[PDB]
Parts: C-alpha cells; structure tokens; sequence
C-alpha cells in the first residue's frame, strides 16, 4: 500500500532541537512536492515546509530560520530538522504528498506527536468532587497538575461506565495538564453503592485509586 | 488569500443533503481549490481537487463545484461515517490558505444541562490552591455560557473549560468548567457560583455554595 | 542606420506559453531604450548591471528580447537568484543577470469568460532549468517507482498546466505579458548600439 510514516517526535525543552523522518514507499519523496503540516491541540492545519522536485524549499514566516527541510533520495525519505523550539511548535506534524492543480495533497502520514515544554514528568493529585448535600447525583474526580499526557480514568474498575463523562485535559499556564472526570447516579445511590475512580499514569507510573464520598 | 467557510458547525440528519461554502477574498483559478475531511485523531483526507473532481476511492455523495470567489461541498445524502470536520484549502501557493472549518455534527432535539457545583476538596486547600469545578451535563446544542461569580463579581481569566465530543448514545453534550483561586483568595469570599446561559433553559441556571 | 523591431516584440499580438518562450535575437540595428521606458505603460521595469539612460549610451554584440505570459504573483520570479515553479521550470535568469526585465498586465488581451486555457506552465520538472534553457517536453511525468509509459494515471501526472486565465481573477492570478532584454557582450563587432 501507498504510504507516507512518520517518525522522531517526542518531549524536548523550549530551545532545544528534533529531527523528524517520513519514510515513503509507493512514491518517490524525490520527485515529489513534499510537504511538512502541523495541528496544534484544538487549531486547525498549518503548511509548515515544502521541497520541490527540483530541490527549492520554502517555509512558514513562524518557523524560517528555525526548522530545515531536506530529504535522502537514497533511503526514500523526507526529513524536518527542528531547532530553536518554542511551546507554540507542540503539535501533530504530518507529511504528505503535495500534487497542486494536478491533485490535492493526496497522500497523508499517520502523524507524529512534538510536545515542546520546560515542565517534568510528574503523576497528578486525584481530588474528590463530591455530590451535593442538597434524582440525579453528580461525583467526580479532578485530576490535577501531571506531565505530560495522557492520564486514563475507568470507574469502580471498569464496571461502571454508563453516564460517564471523562473531560479533555486543559493545559494550565503552570505548563501541568489538569482534567476532570465525573459520572451521574441516581441519587439513593449514594448511600448504597461505592464509587472510585481509577487513574492512571503511565508516564510517571503513577495509579491512584480515589474513593469519592457525599460530604 | 484569506478563505472564510460557513458555517462553522452544521447540524445534521442521515439523508440530509448538506451543503458547506468557502468564500475566497479575490477569485481564484477552480484548479486551486481542494475539500478535505478530518475526524479526531486522524489525519486529514482528500475528498476533492481542483474544486470539483472527486478523489478517487472517495464517496459519489460527495460533489463539488464553484468558482470565482465562492466554493461548495455538498453531501447530498449524508452518512453516520460523514460526521466529521471539513477544511477548503487554496492551493498551487506556498503558504496555502485553510478555511476555518465547518463541523457536521448529529441534530437532535433541545436539551437543557443538568448544572452542579463542585467545592474545593479539604485536601486540595491543604496545598494552597482551590479549585471550584462546574458541570453541565448531557445538554444540546453544544453552545453554553458558563459565568463564574465570586460574591457576585464576575470573574474572566481565572477559569478554563472543557468539552466533550457528542455522546455516542445520546448525541448530547457536556462540559467542565474549573476555576482556580488561590487558598488566601478563596477564603477572601463567600458565595462561589456558575452560571449557565443555554438555550434550553428559558432563564440562566445558577448553582452556588456558600464557603464554609 | 537602421531601428531596432521592439514594436514587434512588445506590440506583439500573441505571446508564447512561458514553458515554451520565445526568443528573439536583436543584431544589425540601433535601438532607442529611452521611448521603450518613457512608455510608462509597465507595471515593471528592473535593470541589472544597467541602466536604461545609461545603456542607450552602450553597444553590445546581440540584445535578445524573450517573452512570454506568466501570472501576476509570477512576476517576481523572473529576476536572478529567484526559485519556484516558474524560475524553476520553466524560465530561468543567470545569476550574473545583465538586462532588464519589463512585465505589464494584459488581461484586457489575454484572459476570457470561461478561462484561456491558450497559456501554460510547466508543473512537474525533476530538475531545475539552467539558465536560458528551454523545456518543451510534454512527457507523461513519473512521480513513483512505477514508469507511466505515456499514460495518465495514479503517479503519472501530463507535466504541463494550464493558467485558464479568466478576467475577474484577482490581479495576482491575471496574466502579465513579459519581455526580458538580455545584452550579449560577445569578444566580436558590436551590431546593437544607442
């Protein structure tokens, strides 16, 4: 099959540097407009770079004189060189295959993942969000101040799924992630049925287990 | 050149024929228009190029045309699968120009949120920071207001919110809004509340706790 | 003794493709540069190495006059070290560059309702045109391991594309007509003079 695969994306600090790679089978990254795409979390596509068949490049304003496209005929591969990196280049990066009036960009990688960010990896702090004491009851878990993502939430181990809305992390201006897990019950169930929240992670191997109780 | 696509989210039913503009700032060659789906999580695919010519693999539902300044994707009978963000973009030119986007989203009937408050846990005030989390549970449409009021200031720049994609049962929505104070601040105040404007609800909703 | 035929170059009623300029070699005649720029009628007139009161004092051994139709957001490619499709692939100034580049807006001549499809471009080159090269090719283009063989297909792309000039363009996508004056310094008898 057609395909385009990226790879080299990961954590780095603001100023550091990254190379990503895109291995292409099925067209020639050579003879190609090849080009480099970003999705920041929640924003739309940014055109990042592109090089011509011939050899010509050209850049974004917010990224000339930073990032460097290039490409290695003989291992059929297309490469971004990254340097001086800022918080803003966090994103989803994907190559594609850029054919203009003759076509679209037809050809698209999976993507590959550059978190740019100063802070460290830390395991969040489960706070309880606790019914009210005043039909339908609503109890949480808040998630508070990890690095990096992602965390997972399951409730009571996993049996206890229906009504339960676990939130898109928000990223605070500490530079921690912080979200919000809450299920909806009925309310004599409260006094009957316990309820924990199960988190995970992984990045910090961090997994806490918060019993959330009316208060 | 600057292509603004309205609207920016439509909502739909299976079978409805829908119909998605991008208007371009100048007029532009067709050849330099291209449509593109994307869903969360997932790169964006081609449906079509040079403003009319499907993609080949791409569903015959999917036709587009236009010219000169103004540009349309239509969907003439719309599947579960089409549910999705779609993006014009002006091509042949680097940089390329992107519309903003237009989400087609599930239609359904109005649906109020059910809205509750939530105090900062004692073992969060222990480390100095309060957090007061408000939730607006299973509502339709997805635009809400939610108003944080501190002793009935209303507060801009302390909170931030949360959205979840439509709910796979119910098509609803939900939402969590937390705002953060620290512990010296919070115990300056009395009476935190959320309010919620929806248009489900024929007056604002609020939920309040008195601290303490 | 005798007028150098800018009128035939410029006046011209039609122009050639810029993938496949046109070229005409200027000997034998004296020409006057200074009605070509008090015309006035250019929306660009850049000389390199020259200047146009000063090259109406000069002699050369050839002056060559090349034209074509490009778009508007074109223009500035054909000036020395510039690179893009046009530059790239279709017309190529040296980087020692010595003349002048004269352009102006011909949509009132060049594009109709409904789109021109006269005028074309090269798309797909593999390589960068030297300078003064000339590519008139119209070889089905290989962009992937499998060869095409003169049929269009996935990968397999006809290398040329059309402008479709239509008049409410923006001006950026409009036709400009082009005509660059290259002086020829041949070790030889000088024939072009003031």
């Amino acid at each position: 099959e057609v395909q385009l695969v990226e790879s080299g994306g990961g954590l780095i600090q603001p100023g550091g540097s990254l190379r990503l790679s895109c291995a292409a089978s099925g067209i020639t990254v050579g003879w190609n407009y090849m080009s480099w795409v970003r999705q920041a979390p929640g924003k739309g596509l940014e055109w990042v770079s592109v090089i011509y068949p011939g050899g010509s490049t050209d850049y974004a304003d917010s990224v000339k004189g930073r990032f460097t496209i290039s490409r290695d005929k003989s291992k059929n591969t297309l490469y971004l060189q990254m340097n001086s990196l800022r918080a803003e280049d966090t994103a989803v990066y994907y190559c594609a295959r850029d054919l203009g009036e003759a076509g679209g960009m037809d050809v698209w990688g999976q993507g590959t993942t550059v978190t740019v960010s100063s802070a460290s990896t830390k395991g969040p702090s489960v706070f309880p969000l606790a019914p009210s004491s005043k039909g339908t009851a609503a109890l949480g878990c808040l998630v508070k101040d990890y690095f990096p993502e992602p965390v997972t939430v399951s409730w009571n181990s996993g049996a206890l799924t229906s009504g339960v809305h676990t939130f898109p992390a928000v990223l605070q201006s500490s530079g921690l992630y912080s979200l919000s897990s809450v299920v909806t019950v009925p309310s004599s169930s409260l006094g009957t049925q316990t309820y924990i929240c199960n988190v995970n992670h992984k990045p910090s191997n961090t997994k806490v287990d918060k019993k959330v109780e009316p208060k | 050149i600057q292509l603004t696509q309205s609207p920016s989210s439509l909502s739909a039913s299976v079978g409805d024929r829908v119909t998605i503009t991008c208007r371009a700032s100048q007029g532009i060659p067709s050849s330099y228009l291209a449509w593109y789906q994307q869903k969360p999580g997932k790169a964006p695919k081609l449906l079509i190029y040079a403003a009319s010519t499907l993609q080949s693999g791409v569903p015959s539902r999917f036709s587009g045309s236009g010219s000169g300044t103004d540009f349309t994707l239509t969907i003439s009978s719309l599947q579960p699968e089409d549910f999705a963000t779609y993006y014009c973009q002006q091509l042949n030119s680097y940089p390329p120009a992107f519309g903003g986007g237009t989400k087609v989203e599930i239609k359904r009937t109005v649906a109020a949120p059910s809205v509750f408050i939530f105090p900062p846990s004692d073992e969060q005030l222990k480390s100095g920071t309060a957090s007061v989390v408000c939730l607006l549970n299973n509502f339709y449409p997805r635009e809400a207001k939610v108003q944080w009021k501190v002793d009935n200031a209303l507060q801009s720049g302390n909170s931030q919110e949360s959205v979840t994609e439509q709910d796979s049962k119910d098509s609803t929505y939900s939402l969590s809004s937390t705002l953060t104070l620290s512990k010296a601040d919070y115990e300056k105040h009395k009476v935190y509340a959320c309010e919620v404007t929806h248009q489900g609800l024929s007056s604002p909703v609020t939920k309040s706790f008195n601290r303490g | 003794t005798n007028l150098c035929p800018f009128g035939e170059v410029f006046n011209a009623t039609r122009f050639a493709s810029v993938y496949a300029w046109n070229r005409k070699r200027i000997s034998n005649c004296v020409a006057d540069y200074s009605v070509l720029y008090n015309s006035a009628s250019f929306s660009t007139f850049k000389c390199y190495g020259v200047s146009p009161t000063k090259l109406n004092d000069l002699c050369f051994t050839n002056v060559y006059a090349d034209s074509f139709v490009i778009r508007g957001d074109e223009v500035r490619q054909i000036a020395p070290g510039q690179t893009g499709n046009i530059a790239d692939y279709n017309y190529k100034l040296p980087d020692d560059f010595t003349g002048c580049v004269i352009a102006w807006n011909s949509n009132n001549l060049d594009s109709k309702v409904g789109g021109n499809y006269n005028y074309l471009y090269r798309l797909f080159r593999k390589s960068n045109l030297k300078p003064f090269e000339r590519d008139i090719s119209t070889e089905i283009y290989q962009a992937g391991s499998t060869p095409c063989n003169g049929v269009k297909g996935f990968n397999c792309y006809f290398p040329l594309q059309s402008y479709g000039f239509q008049p409410t363009y923006g001006v950026g996508y409009q036709p400009y007509r082009v005509v660059v004056l290259s002086f020829e310094l041949l070790h030889a008898p000088a024939t072009v003079c003031g």
